[PDB]
């Protein structure tokens, strides 16, 4: 998944999709 | 705890779990790591030495509350007029709490060595070109308070930073990993090199971590200690990218905003891990580490 | 502007904060040398210990500081809350508010003195051996003072050797170390007078107090013209502590009475400003024997 | 002259808290055996006899040493 070039950041916000989707 | 019974040879109790005086034995010996350390210092590279304590505002900007706001120790005092400060007073005379009228100073204590540098460093103008290597040192303070002796409170870290284009910082990191490794081995180490990361505060934090060891912008030199399983970092290796270019506007020879690096010796747990490994007898430390030592 | 500023490019630089500077090479090399010249005069039996820059809050409060300079104490804040009140803390400073109003005092201060913490170390030796006991400390040392004189700092170095005994072994010691603390001073060619003085102590008794130990002579003052000859800066000093510690923390001497303490205390950081503004920045150009008396 | 007098009422006093001494006016109050504290304590006992109160710059080893110079104290106001 980082190697797609998701920084911490990125990442950060990717956790905050994840817990509003479900 | 394995390392407990060199508390005896090393450290005098002052009260305060974390927090040890060093007797002289303990002391010349993270003076012997201290030098060793310098002699392999880089050409070219500046070295400045900074108090316990920076500026709160500087450190503020830096992010520091953003990742360990848990660590951090901020300095308070009595601020105010005398008669403030007498009732103060008066109430710790009654056996009270005279702490209620402290406010926050200007100043933190300082949690890591290379905080100070970038401003310094800022101040400078655009980079030259192959950036710029600082040789940095400071008691550090970090609020975590444990009765392990590789668990300090208060301790000494000693970095060299490198500022400049992501090539002039991953080369440095790359030379230091290596150079790391040939120190801990001429100093009768047993470590390993491994990803890492800080340890961010709260669940946002866990991810930092995550990402931060995804990225392998952390490794450190861990050494077995207490157990193999459980070994103690007594060396950093850190990859900023841009961070603090961004944030104190450090520009690269390049017109872009500069990388930043660290290699930081814990020479706190060094020492440990050295009286640890050979004893606390140093004519029986073997002769090769006595003679890379000088002693 | 003060006759010390133009010192300041070649030993210090910026940390954003007054009386707190980053040293240069040049100016650690010397406060170094110092420190191994100090070193050398070591009496034989003296036990060396180093501490940190912070040390027991209720040590500290216990040796009195409060009630002398409650207003030089620096102490140690943090954020001891709840992960969810420290959280909070952050998003009002994020949000152009003050993250500082959830700090609370830990169980630490920055030290003022280099000698504090030694005195409860002796204490749990038990009684004194006859001749008393003799320390060698040294810490980064904390005073809350700002000021933009460079021999004014917020955080600067003590070293100090310290004497706890009978009111005669700390006497003859300190007789001793103002003579040899005279000699060093004189070696490393500074200018120099030694006379009594008083600790600031706080308040309007404060200044009774401070009559009554220039009375006594408890303290006396190494002191260097560095702006001016009227304003000398101290850059050593000698005191007797008649038997507060010995009391404070129940060391008995050989005799069984409560001990005797004394100090003497060498500035690190004064000392080293005032080499610099006796021989200038400029080491190869400094006195022969002040270059070899420091090993340069 | 009453001042004087009971002057030295609160020196012995205090010095009776301890031990005993001759008080002399050209006599120094170190040398009788006063402490920071009994400094401190004297300096209340003389507030509170007299009731006034110790201005700036005249708690000083000048206006302190001696009764004698303990006389110009609480007689200049
Ligand atoms: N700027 C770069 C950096 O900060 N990096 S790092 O955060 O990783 O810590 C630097 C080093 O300080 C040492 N160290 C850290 N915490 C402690 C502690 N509580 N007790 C003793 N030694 C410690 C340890 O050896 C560590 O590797
Ligand atoms: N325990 C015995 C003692 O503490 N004694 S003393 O309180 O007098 O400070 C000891 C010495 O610390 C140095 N020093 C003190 N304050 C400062 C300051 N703000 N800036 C630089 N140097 C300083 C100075 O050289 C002084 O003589
Ligand atoms: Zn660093
Ligand atoms: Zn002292």
């Amino acid at each position: 998944l980082v190697d797609v070039g998701l920084t911490s950041m990125d990442m950060v916000n990717l956790m905050l999709g994840v817990e509003a989707e479900f | 705890d394995p390392l407990d019974h060199l508390a005896d040879k090393l450290f005098h109790s002052m009260g305060s779990d974390g927090v040890y005086a060093r007797t002289a034995l303990y002391e010349s010996i993270v003076e012997r790591l201290a030098a060793l350390i310098t002699s392999h210092r880089e050409a070219g590279t500046e070295a400045l030495r900074f108090p316990p304590v920076m500026s709160r505002a500087q450190l503020e900007k830096s992010g520091y509350l953003k990742s360990f706001p848990n660590l951090l120790g901020c300095v308070c005092g009595l601020h105010g007029t005398e008669r403030e400060i007498n009732a103060a007073v008066s109430r710790f005379d009654a056996g009270g709490d005279w702490t209620t009228s402290l406010s926050p100073a200007d100043l933190v204590l300082s949690p890591a060595a290379c905080y100070p540098v970038y401003p310094i460093a800022a101040s400078r103008g655009p980079l030259p070109k192959g950036g710029l290597r600082f040789d940095v040192a400071a008691d550090c303070f970090r609020r975590e308070p444990s009765k392990h002796l590789d668990r300090l409170q208060s301790f000494r870290m000693r970095e060299y930073v490198c500022i400049g284009t992501p090539d002039d910082v991953s080369d440095f990191r790359e030379r230091w990993m290596v150079r790391a490794q040939a120190i801990a081995r001429d100093l009768g180490l047993t470590f390993r090199v491994d990803y890492a990361s800080d340890p961010f505060f709260g669940r946002v934090g866990q991810m930092k971590a995550v990402s931060q060891k995804q990225q392998q912008l952390k490794f450190e030199l861990l050494i077995p200690l207490r157990s193999e399983e459980q070994p103690t970092a007594c060396m950093s290796f850190n990859y900023h990218r841009e961070h603090f270019g961004t944030t104190w506007g450090i520009q690269d020879a390049n017109g872009e905003p500069a990388h930043t690096g660290c290699v930081a010796f814990g020479m706190d747990r060094l020492a440990v891990a050295m009286f640890h490994t050979h004893g606390t007898d140093l004519s029986a430390w073997p002769a090769k580490v006595r003679d890379i030592l000088g002693l």
